[PDB]
DNA sequence: AAAGAGTATTGACTTAAAGTCTAACCTATAGGATACTTACGGACACGGCGAATAGCC
RNA sequence: AGCGAGA
DNA sequence: GGCTATTCGCCGTGTCCCTCTCGCTGCCTATAGGTTAGACTTTAAGTCAATACTCTTT
């Protein structure tokens, strides 16, 4: 019996702790683990032709800091998903090149 | 020797990714009558037509 | 855990969101000069909490009303028709 | 030495391509994968607890609808302690929900597909074997994380073009 | 720094150069006379023949 | 002493040792005190952690 | 076709060797479409034909040609790319797709163009 | 360090009013053995999953550390079996990772 | 028709809070005068520069 | 920041 | 005869080095002002309680 034992390994995440200079929740199983969507998994997504989501996951799931809680309620109350903002890290991008 | 190859083909990727992350589909048709040809089967020596093996990709 | 461990819940936040909604119901589901009263006594209306003298100069009475109804009105409240629907907000 | 304030945009670690382009995200989970035959192909296992927590919104929602608890924060309880009646109403609420698994690394655009999530008992995203391939995902110990549309436009866009049955042939050489 | 020196092709200043003159290791000069140049010139000519004479004459 | 009790059956969250930091100063809410008002009970200030 | 698509990317560019009298400095990489719009520009009002010959550049310097700044940056010697595109005040009109993820609106591919 | 320490301090030390309990400092000594212990590389955490594991990580030769190949920096002729490896270093035990 | 409860009065007592004033106790700054006056990987690519030869001043 | 490990 | 330009080599600096995930350790003295903090003396807000009259319900 390998030391990987399942229970170890799965995990999920649904809201939780947020990165401190940055959203985009904070990764690893330990504080609660949000899963990192990386480049390659934006290329797959793109080659679909599939827009929507990748604009979900990208703005909404992980990075604004508006949308966020507004998603939170709309799934609460039943009502549409609200239209996403500009996610929280351009911003940081733009105040780091001024 | 699989470890550097693969860093090495990810690099490919990104860069052939960049250089076509804007070819996408605009138009039905252009209308356009260039083109390129394509020889499928060569003809034999004594006369007959094998089907060229990389016919399938072309 | 400290890492950025003083940011929003979206789970406090509606909680306290539905925590207003449902205290200005069963607020309106009695009477009107009750509600005044104890919405300003602690600034609930407009974030001022107003003592006596100010409600009791805003509708032109006395004080001592004011103290008698907002005392019987905090005794009434006392009902479970009102406290068994909010008693988990706490 | 001392991370200058151009530090921050360069390279691997670089804001363009640590923080921008690519996102850690909510409503996300990861198990190990055992091979499941009597999953359809566009089905595939999913957790009990996994599942609870990532519609833990929906089922209290339900719960709440459905007067198992009187208010939300009653519910949010009542989900915490896993208390016996919910487990029905995530039934009810799972269903018909597609969700998307990837499996790193997508070298191709068959490395993240949508399924139709069904329960299952022990803590195992039960995968289809005839998916395999397209995943490159061999049972061994490997890691399939898990992603949950939620907008409307998303849940069309899983459930339409992303769907495992809906990808037979290789989009390379078909 | 970043090569090529943009301010060093701007004002085509050398690199090395510039360096030495934005980290203080080297005076340049930024302004000169054109007419009554010409006239002090020859008044300085004079003057030079004047100091040139006393260095030689010690 | 704000100890589980050894050899004891836990779950996930159960108070594994009990302790209270200090909370200062915080701005109540007026929602807040009406609501402790409808209970009257202690608004009670040491933080819970 | 991917590597016909590949190849059509790499041949976008022309060099001019002839400035003509029309603003193009010799030696400089200019996309084929816009060298046409540019000759019929200026066959009208006196015609001074600037002659240009194809190219080869690799991919790399494709991408870094590109006329989206916040695309080069995303990708490779960031410091360069951000410093030319100051000096030159460039605008990106934000087209492509690593810029629309980028700064977090639709991409305008499969449902995300103006006709879906 | 040590030696530096007292080298510089004896240009100001009275003569005959110093002993060496005085003239040593041991600071910086017990200070490079402790953050050696602690956070030097080649000072690992002991990995005690089974007895084996314990074993296997005594005896365990590391080509990377302070003074040596970093895995980016090492080439790839290191990492493969020199013939004289035979009966001093296993051939066949080694990490699958990077 | 009678009794009980609520809605008021008034006074009487009580406690937070709060506006001065103090005091004393931290806290921030300046200064110190025999004489000494110098540290401690590797590949690709482009741009800034060795070695040559010929022509012009 | 540093170590070790899975795919 | 020497220097510069047109033609080669040569060397140095910069850039890049797949993804995703898990666990563990790291001298002295003197002035002046703030400073809140801490107590005293006001309030201002709160609580208790006697009383009594009127209205509603049984
Ligand atoms: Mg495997």
């Amino acid at each position: 019996k390998l030391h990987h034992l399942v229970d170890d390994k799965i995990h999920a995440r649904s809201t939780g702790p947020y990165s401190m200079i940055t959203q985009q929740p904070l990764g690893g199983k330990a504080q609660f683990g949000g899963q990192r969507f990386g480049e390659m998994e934006c290329w797959a997504m793109q080659a679909y032709g599939a827009a929507y989501t990748l604009q979900e996951l990208l703005t909404i799931k992980s990075d604004d800091t508006v949308g966020r809680v507004k998603v939170y309620e709309a799934i609460v109350k039943g009502e549409n998903i609200p239209e996403p903002g500009i996610p929280e890290s351009f911003k940081v991008l733009l105040k780091e090149l001024q | 020797d699989t470890a550097l190859r693969t860093a090495d083909s990810g690099y490919l990727t990104r860069r052939l990714v960049d250089v076509s992350q804007d070819v996408i589909v605009r138009e039905h048709d252009c209308q356009t009558e260039r083109g390129i040809v394509v020889e499928l089967a060569e003809r034999a020596p004594d006369g007959t037509l094998i089907r060229d093996p990389y016919i399938e990709t072309s | 855990f400290i890492e950025d461990s003083e940011a929003v819940v979206a789970v406090d936040a509606v909680s306290f969101t539905l925590l207003q909604d449902q205290l200005q119901s069963v607020l309106d589901t009695l009477s009107e000069r009750e509600a005044g009263v104890v919405r300003l006594r602690f600034g609930l209306t407009d974030g001022q909490p107003r003592t006596l003298d100010e409600i009791g100069q805003v509708y032109g009475v006395t004080r001592e009303r004011i103290r008698q109804i907002e005392s019987k009105t905090m005794s009434k409240l006392r009902h479970p028709s009102r406290s068994q629907v909010l008693r988990d907000y706490l | 030495p001392l991370k200058s304030l151009s530090d921050l945009l360069k390279g691997k670690q670089g804001r363009f391509r640590q923080n921008l382009l690519g996102k850690r995200v909510d409503y996300s989970g990861r198990s190990v994968i055992v091979v499941g035959p009597q999953l359809k192909l566009h089905q595939c296992g999913l957790p009990k607890l996994m599942a609870l927590e990532l519609f833990k919104p929906f089922v209290m929602k339900r719960l709440v609808d459905l007067n198992h608890a009187q208010n939300i924060k009653s519910a949010k309880r009542m989900v915490e302690r896993q208390r016996p009646q919910v487990w029905d109403v995530l039934e009810e609420v799972i269903a018909e929900h597609p969700v998307l698994l990837n499996r790193a690394p997508t070298l191709h655009r068959l490395g993240i597909q949508a399924f139709e999530p069904m329960l299952v008992e022990g803590k195992a995203i039960q995968l289809h074997p005839l998916v395999c391939e397209a995943f490159n995902a061999d049972f061994d110990g490997d890691q399939m994380a898990v992603h949950l549309p939620l907008s409307a436009e998303a849940q069309a866009e899983a459930r339409i073009l992303m769907l495992s049955s809906n990808n037979i042939l290789s989009p390379a050489s078909g | 720094k970043g090569v090529p020196s943009r301010l060093g092709y701007l004002l085509d200043l050398a690199p090395k150069d510039l360096e030495k003159i934005i980290y203080f290791a080297a005076y340049v000069i930024t302004s000169v006379d054109e007419e009554m140049r010409h006239n002090e010139l020859s008044t300085l000519e004079a003057e030079m023949a004047v100091e040139r004479k006393a260095v030689e004459d010690q | 002493r704000g100890i589980v009790r050894i050899g004891a059956e836990v779950r996930d969250g159960d108070i594994l040792v009990g302790k209270v930091t200090p909370k200062g100063e915080t701005e109540l809410t007026p929602e807040e005190r009406l609501l402790r008002a409808i209970f009257g009970e202690k608004a009670r200030e040491v933080r819970d952690t | 076709k991917h590597i016909e698509v590949i190849v059509r990317q790499m041949l976008r560019r022309v060099t001019i060797i002839d400035s003509g009298s029309t603003e193009f400095l010799p030696g400089s990489l200019i996309d084929r479409a816009e060298f046409e719009a540019e000759n019929r520009r200026v066959v009208a009002e006196g015609g001074e034909p600037a002659a240009g010959r194809p190219v080869l550049m690799g991919i790399t310097k494709a991408s870094l040609a590109t006329d989206s700044w916040l695309s080069a940056a995303s990708f490779q010697e960031t410091t360069r790319v951000l410093t030319d595109a100051a000096i030159n005040c460039r605008s990106d009109k934000l087209n492509g797709l690593k810029e629309n993820v980028i700064i977090g609106k639709l991409i305008p591919a499969g449902t995300g163009i103006n006709r879906y | 360090r040590m030696e530096r320490v007292v080298r510089e301090r004896m240009t100001t030390q009275d003569v005959e009013a110093i002993t060496p309990q005085t003239l040593i400092n041991i600071r910086p000594v017990v200070a490079a053995i402790k953050e050696f212990f602690g956070t030097s590389q080649l000072s690992q955490f002991m990995d005690q999953n089974n007895p084996l594991s314990g074993l296997t990580h005594k005896r365990r030769l590391s080509a990377l550390g302070p003074g040596g190949l970093s895995r980016e920096r090492a080439g790839l002729e290191v990492r493969d079996v020199h013939p004289s490896h035979y009966g001093r270093m296993c051939p066949i035990e080694t990490p699958e990772g990077p």
